[PDB]
């Protein structure tokens, strides 16, 4: 049975200003099966309400997803995505870099 | 969207 | 230039906890339009871009007795191939099935797609001639056999050279505001110093519609392609897209390196340097 790993990519909508209005994306794509669960973490915690795009794939059948927030980057806060798949051992935290 | 009047089409 | 319209099904099923899961999409070029969710509350096909929202109730009657029905085809055929497979009945299992049409800057026809997966994987596909099919093994034969005698394929060829692009013209006029335009991308560099000898530069393009772009670093003019760590294209959430490029290099020569910028709302491919 094939099962493929998600790739994942933690970034914001807009370059960071701190003190400004922006969005906080994950996008996992390139897995299968399609039973995920990607969270957003402020500091180590779960943000709530979360949203997520519609189930869609790619020519190769993986799929792929777009989670994301609303947030106003400050210094002081650290931001990751936490995503669980099945081709995981544990879950893989991916902190969010300003330039990547 | 396919009008799937058919399912001349089930595998 | 060329659109094309796009319609992704899922089915996954699920032993046990109950009824298959059913997700669809439709797509004109990188815009998604529309949405259905077995497990969401309307049971309805969904508005997903402003400019499909102009059709009435008839649009939406037919879109979603087109998309139940296809959730319940996928429903009986998810347990024909566990049984083609000789799979246990404790498995979860996925259909994928995707077409769609290319249409030309005159909205002329230029290709149609049919294609179905199983576990992530081919399983049927129709050709480039719309009247063959091609099996990916042995349980794809059995369906390629049935399709044959059913004539699936004149049903497909028929769908994808007349409802789907009229209906892809359609879109690209009532939708012309969102769907036609170009948005160039919005280019800035970065550096990022890894010791006192090398260091990263990073090529950003952001903001950008269609999803279509390139990206190539270039030492003294020589592309570079042993070095340039290419990130898959990403949404921004907005209905644009971004993507970076960066390169290592030795501390003193970044300004022989120049990244090239290919986009389709560019006059002509931009280049930078730090």
């Amino acid at each position: 049975m094939i099962q493929r790993t998600p790739k994942i990519q933690v970034y914001s909508r807009h370059p960071a200003e701190n003190g400004k209005s922006n969005f906080l994306n994950c996008y996992v794509s390139g897995f299968h099966p399609s039973d995920i669960e990607v969270d957003l973490l402020k500091n180590g915690e779960r943000i709530e309400k979360v949203e997520h795009s519609d189930l869609s794939f790619s020519k190769d059948w993986s799929f792929y997803l777009l989670y994301y927030t609303e947030f106003t980057p400050t210094e002081k806060d650290e931001y990751a995505c936490r995503v669980n798949h099945v081709t995981l051992s544990q879950p893989k935290i991916v902190k969010w870099d300003r330039d990547m | 969207t396919m009008v799937m009047e058919l399912i001349r089409m089930i595998k | 230039g060329s659109h094309s319209m796009r319609y992704f099904y899922t089915s996954v099923s699920r032993p046990g906890r109950g009824e298959p899961r059913f997700i669809a999409v439709g797509y004109v070029d990188d815009t998604q339009f529309v949405r259905f969710d077995s497990d969401a509350a309307s049971q309805r096909m969904e508005p997903r871009a402003p400019w499909i929202e102009q059709e009435g109730p008839e649009y939406w009657d037919q879109e979603t007795r087109n998309v139940k029905a296809q959730s319940q085809t996928d429903r009986v055929d998810l347990g024909t191939l566990r049984g083609y497979y000789n799979q246990s009945e404790d498995g979860s299992h996925t259909i994928q099935i995707m077409y769609g049409c290319d249409v030309g800057p005159d909205g002329r026809f230029l290709r149609g797609y049919r294609q179905d997966a199983y576990d992530g994987k081919d399983y049927i596909a129709l050709n480039e001639d719309l009247r063959s099919w091609t099996a990916a093994d042995m349980a794809a034969q059995i369906t390629k056999r049935k399709w044959e005698a059913a004539h699936a394929a004149e049903q497909q060829r028929a769908y994808l050279e007349g409802r789907c692009v009229e209906w892809l013209r359609r879109y690209l006029e009532n939708g012309k505001e969102t769907l036609q335009r170009t948005d160039p991308p919005k280019t800035h560099m970065t550096h990022h110093p890894i010791s006192d000898h090398e260091a990263t530069l990073r090529c950003w393009a952001l903001g950008f519609y269609p999803a279509e772009i390139t990206l190539t670093w270039q030492r003294d003019g020589e592309d570079q392609t042993q070095d340039t760590e290419l990130v898959e294209t990403r949404p921004a959430g907005d209905g644009t897209f971004q993507k970076w490029a960066a390169v290592v290099v030795p501390s003193g020569e970044e300004q022989r390196y120049t990244c090239h910028v290919q986009h389709e709302g560019l006059p002509k491919p931009l280049t930078l340097r730090w």
